């Protein structure tokens, strides 16, 4: 009958063992073989550590010469949450335009919930080596030590690699710009404004070479939200606590149009909250006749289960022109990286010891 | 064993060896209501069928009982649950043979896609000799 | 419990591409 030894579902590829080395992931000039690391990685396929190590040093040298607030001009594609969705970041390259050819903004959360967290952290530190100067990574409230030892990111990291991959790529992070002023008129973060940054030199003098702190203005970068009623507006407050995040604030309307007026900015680009379409236009501000506030998701069927759509945003020749996609097939593994023995044997035992009861009464 | 216990174990093979042949067949076991909805019914009576004809003698019985015993450590439950999954009874398990126990447990839990994605990583991080197959130590070290 | 279980200038003009 069926095999003891031979893989039954022979139509789902056996993925390879083998760790690619220097020579393999660098080419004669030292550039990385996006090309060759795409395919192995699809694959389910591992680096050798010394060089997954490498690519995130190198990346992070690249990150740590780079401001605090960003001087990105248009064209180019802004990128919303990944959240360790690998295959699916395979399809927003696809959507928004090779790397070979399109300038990218990442407004951060490349980690976390999806389990191929550190395949889109290496992906993407390659793809920051090859490209400085026309791809550009932000930092999300992820891409820290205090969100990544709750969630899953320092477990994958010790099954697919180890620890020391894990601390390397906290201090990688921790060299991730805040902000990005694109084409002069859109202030781009993750999260949204902070009662303490009135201006883009508030963001300018920031030290951001640390682990984002629990409060302060760093913080309410990484983690703020609009209010829930944005638009809306009854409550005249500015800045209020932000109940579901668990710090920083909520943000209302006028906040927003304010510091779009002061700063002369048209408006501003954030993350940071899962949508259903993969977008969400804010509220026009009466000075500008533009949303005031747009957030953008790239992360298609969040978790699994949320069924939504995932965009992007590509802005060229004077048009914010969203690209929607749906999610991708990817390889299936237990919640929490939980091996098939560890997962069966309570279930093993006990059906075996329900059989041996009623046999012998 | 006990003899209290060697008697009790008699009069047991008596009512379930149905046609009275010594032997229980795997029809016999499944006459027990409890046992048809188990899905590792077929599983153990393998394990105890020590000589292969596909039936259970009164001296298989015994000694697939004894395994049982509260005088056994956790070595002796884990080396019955490592031959749950070693269908072929050589040593290891192998890949087909992990699927298919495990395609008994779940039943339509799992597509069969992601059933094999599962334990091709499992096998991956616990083989730590390269032989491709999951001996007993390294069943031990994972659970 | 019979089987085993998965644990738990102009203004810019805005533009749609739906998915696929
Ligand atoms: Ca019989
Ligand atoms: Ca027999
Ligand atoms: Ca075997
Ligand atoms: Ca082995
Ligand atoms: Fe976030
Ligand atoms: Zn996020």
């Amino acid at each position: 009958k069926l095999s003891t030894t031979d893989r039954v579902v022979k139509a789902v590829p056996f993925p390879p063992s083998h760790r690619l080395t220097a020579k393999e992931v660098f080419d004669n000039d030292g550039k990385p073989r996006v090309d060759i690391l795409k395919a192995h990685l699809m694959k389910e396929g591992r680096l050798e550590e010394s060089v997954a190590l490498r690519i995130i040093t190198e990346g992070a040298s690249i990150l740590r010469q780079e401001k605090n607030l960003l001087d990105i001009d248009a064209p180019v594609t802004v990128c919303g949450d990944i959240h360790g969705q690998f295959f699916d970041l395979m399809k927003l390259f696809e959507v928004g335009g090779s790397p070979a050819n399109t300038r990218y903004l990442f407004l951060g959360d490349y980690v976390d919930r999806g389990y191929f967290s550190i395949e889109c952290v290496l992906y993407l530190w390659a793809l920051k080596i090859l490209y400085p100067k026309t791809l550009f990574l932000l930092r999300g409230n992820h891409e820290c030590r205090h969100l990544t030892e709750y969630f899953t990111f320092k477990q994958e990291c010790k099954i697919k690699y180890s620890e020391r991959v894990y601390d390397a790529c906290m201090d990688a992070f921790d060299c991730l710009p805040l902000a990005a002023l694109m084409n002069q008129q859109f202030l781009c973060v993750h999260g949204g404004l902070s009662p303490e940054i009135n201006t883009l030199d508030d963001i300018r003098k920031l030290d951001r070479f640390k682990e984002p702190p629990a409060y302060g203005p760093m913080c309410d970068i990484l983690w703020s939200d609009p209010l829930e009623d944005f638009g809306n507006e009854k409550t005249q407050e500015h800045f209020t606590h932000n109940t579901v995040r668990g710090c920083s604030y909520f943000y209302s309307y006028p906040a927003v149009c304010e510091f779009l007026q002061h700063n002369n900015l048209l408006s501003i680009l954030r993350a940071h909250k899962a949508q259903d379409a993969g977008y969400r236009m804010y509220r026009k501000s009466q000075t500008t006749g533009f949303p005031s506030l747009i957030t953008i998701f790239s992360a298609p069927n969040y978790l699994d289960v949320y069924n939504n759509k995932a965009a992007v945003l590509k802005y060229e020749n004077n048009v914010m022109n969203i690209r929607q996609f749906n999610c991708s097939p990817h390889p299936y593994w237990l919640p929490n990286f939980m091996d098939v023995f560890t997962w069966s044997l309570p279930f093993v035992g006990e059906k075996v010891t329900e059989m041996l009861v009623n046999v012998l009464n | 064993m006990d003899a209290d216990e060697i008697k009790r174990l008699g009069k047991r093979f008596k009512k379930l060896d149905l046609d009275n042949s010594g032997s229980l067949s795997v029809e016999e076991f499944m006459s027990l209501p409890e046992l048809q909805q188990n899905p590792l019914v077929q599983r153990v009576i393998d394990i105890f069928d020590t000589d292969g004809n596909g039936e259970v003698d009164f001296k298989e019985f015994i000694e697939g009982v004894s395994q049982f015993s509260v005088k056994g450590d956790k070595e002796q439950k884990l080396r019955f649950a490592f031959r749950i999954y070693d269908m072929d009874k050589d040593g290891y398990i192998s890949n087909g043979e992990l699927f298919q126990v495990l395609k008994m447990m779940v039943g339509n839990n799992l597509k069969d896609t992601q059933l094999q994605q599962i334990v091709d990583k499992t096998i991956i991080n616990a083989d730590k000799d390269g032989d491709g197959r999951i001996s007993f130590e390294e069943f031990c070290a994972v659970v | 419990n019979n089987y085993l279980t998965v644990p738990a200038e102009d203004l810019p003009v805005i533009t749609i591409d739906p998915a696929s």
